[PDB]
């Protein structure tokens, strides 16, 4: 998985 | 005459460009490769967040928005990029999120052969839509179209997603047609630019992957990892 569009999606 | 809802309610998501000018600020001379970078990537942040606050798209899980946005993160940077130039700037130069503007002449003779291309093509593309008198309205209901434009097998709610989609076509439909008196068909002609739009996206992927493997871009650049996302 795109670690970096789940942190763009979860918060900040 | 009556704007659809779902183009009433994009339009009310919209950040008009004050606020995100003001804070991907912040955050002659040869040009500034790595800023240009980071600027590129905050703009890229951005337009996550404006997906982020979409309807529909907010009610999906995030396996799914990971999946759509992964299919067009190029496709709405390039059209961001490309709106920016028609409602703003002139033709003898390009307009950046920052508000800078970098006339044609310098990307000619800085720039390498493939972005000279890809800015060019960009203008083009800028041209025709400025042609068909794109306005405001048509802008956000294409982004919307764009964002969900993944087909449904590769997503796990096809009801939802289909649903966009078919009432974001409806919508631009009801507006070209009720608002542009003019003759061509502008439904048509709109979706084979954004058809347009794609290629140059993909050969935009080509220029950084090209920039990726001479390692000219920055450590962390987004973009770079987004381009790796396989
Ligand atoms: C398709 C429409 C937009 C272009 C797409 C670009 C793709 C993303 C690139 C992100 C990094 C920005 C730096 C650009 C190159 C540079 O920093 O300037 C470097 C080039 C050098 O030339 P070179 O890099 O070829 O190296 C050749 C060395 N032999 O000097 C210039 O001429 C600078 C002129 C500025 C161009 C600005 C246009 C960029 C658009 C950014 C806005 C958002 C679009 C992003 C969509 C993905």
């Amino acid at each position: 998985e795109n670690a970096l569009l789940r942190y763009l999606l979860d918060k900040d | 005459p009556n704007v659809p809802e779902l183009i009433l309610q994009l339009l009310q998501l919209e950040p008009d460009e004050d606020q995100v000018r003001a804070r991907i600020l912040g955050s002659d001379q040869p040009a500034a490769f790595g800023l240009l970078c980071r600027m590129a990537d905050q703009t890229f942040i951005s337009i996550v967040d404006w997906a982020r606050r979409c309807m529909v798209f907010k009610e999906l899980e995030v396996a799914d928005q990971m999946t759509l946005l992964q299919n067009c993160w190029s496709e709405l940077l390039v059209f961001d990029h490309i709106y920016r130039q028609v409602q703003h700037g002139k033709e003898g130069s390009i307009l950046l999120v920052t508000g800078q503007e970098v006339e044609l002449t310098t990307v000619a003779t800085q720039a390498g052969s493939l972005l000279h291309s890809l800015v060019l093509r960009a203008q083009e593309l800028v041209l025709q839509l400025l042609a068909l008198q794109l306005d405001r309205q048509e802008f956000v209901c294409l982004k919307f179209i764009i964002l969900f434009s993944l087909d449904l097998k590769f997503l796990n709610n096809h009801i939802l997603v289909k649903d966009a989609q078919e009432k974001a076509n409806a919508a631009l439909l009801d507006y070209t047609l009720c608002h542009y008196p003019h003759s061509g068909d502008k439904f048509q002609q709109l979706l084979l630019c954004l058809v347009e739009v794609r290629a140059l996206s993909m050969q935009a992927k080509e220029y950084l992957y090209h920039k990726h493997l001479g390692n000219e871009m920055p450590r962390n650049n987004l973009l770079i990892e987004m381009l790796q996302a396989k």
